[PDB]
């Protein structure tokens, strides 16, 4: 391309794909829970959600 | 040194009114020299050198490119170099100067790392621009001056000066730039 004197240009269309897809993970995060699977003293042992 | 004698004798045997090896007589190589006297005259004046510069100056002016210097007591020197920003170049191809005293013009032209003179053409001095072509400055010479004899000139060898008169109506030996894709 430089020996017909041309510049170089392209359509960055790659980067908008996922910078929009990263975005939706980034937003909907989580902190960790855990559920007692019965309530026969199992929620008192449930301080391992704290 | 191509003389000015060697294109009329090229010129008159071009349009074959004088034979293989002879030479032209006094009347008849002495009317030709009026009439290249004209056509290199007719190229300072309007022609295919350019377009010119008027300018006016009563002092020790050294002149520029395309320049009609026009004084009346000065010392009119023609550059040999250029120094353009320290880029020290010769002038341009087939680029003239015109210097104008009160009764006598002298016109000048750089055609190949010289300054040719063209002015008050005789029969020894050398031809202008000559160096370029032999054969076909005598033919564009012989175009028009071989209409006062019976004969014209052949369109194999017309041709060849319309060529001539096209390389210098151009320029275009000098080597320019590309297109840009701006």
């Amino acid at each position: 391309l430089e020996a017909r004197k041309q510049p170089a240009t392209y359509f960055n269309e790659v980067k908008l794909s996922i910078r929009g897809l990263v975005g939706v993970f980034e937003q909907g995060d989580s902190d960790p829970r855990a559920w007692p699977r019965n309530p026969q003293d199992e929620d008192s042992a449930d301080i391992a959600t704290k | 040194m191509i003389t000015c004698r060697d294109i009329i004798t090229l010129g008159l045997q071009q349009a074959r009114v004088v034979p293989l090896g002879r030479e032209p007589k006094a009347k008849e190589a002495d009317a030709g020299l009026t009439v290249l006297q004209s056509i290199y005259d007719s190229m300072f004046a309007d022609g295919p050198l350019g377009p010119f510069t008027e300018v006016y100056a009563t002092s020790a002016y050294t002149a520029q490119e395309n320049e009609r210097i026009v004084t009346n007591g000065a010392a009119i020197t023609i550059p040999q170099t250029i120094t353009e920003g320290n880029e020290t170049r010769k002038p341009y191809d087939l680029t003239a100067i015109i210097v104008i005293n009160g009764a006598a013009q002298e016109n000048h032209v750089f055609s190949l790392g010289r300054w040719q003179t063209a002015h008050d053409l005789t029969l020894n001095s050398e031809a202008p621009l000559a160096e370029r072509d032999k054969a076909g400055l005598a033919a564009l010479f012989a175009m028009e001056f071989a209409e006062m004899f019976g004969a014209e000139l052949p369109p194999r060898t017309t041709a060849r000066g319309f060529r001539f008169k096209g390389a210098i109506s151009q320029k275009l030996a000098t080597k320019r730039d590309d297109p840009v894709y701006y």
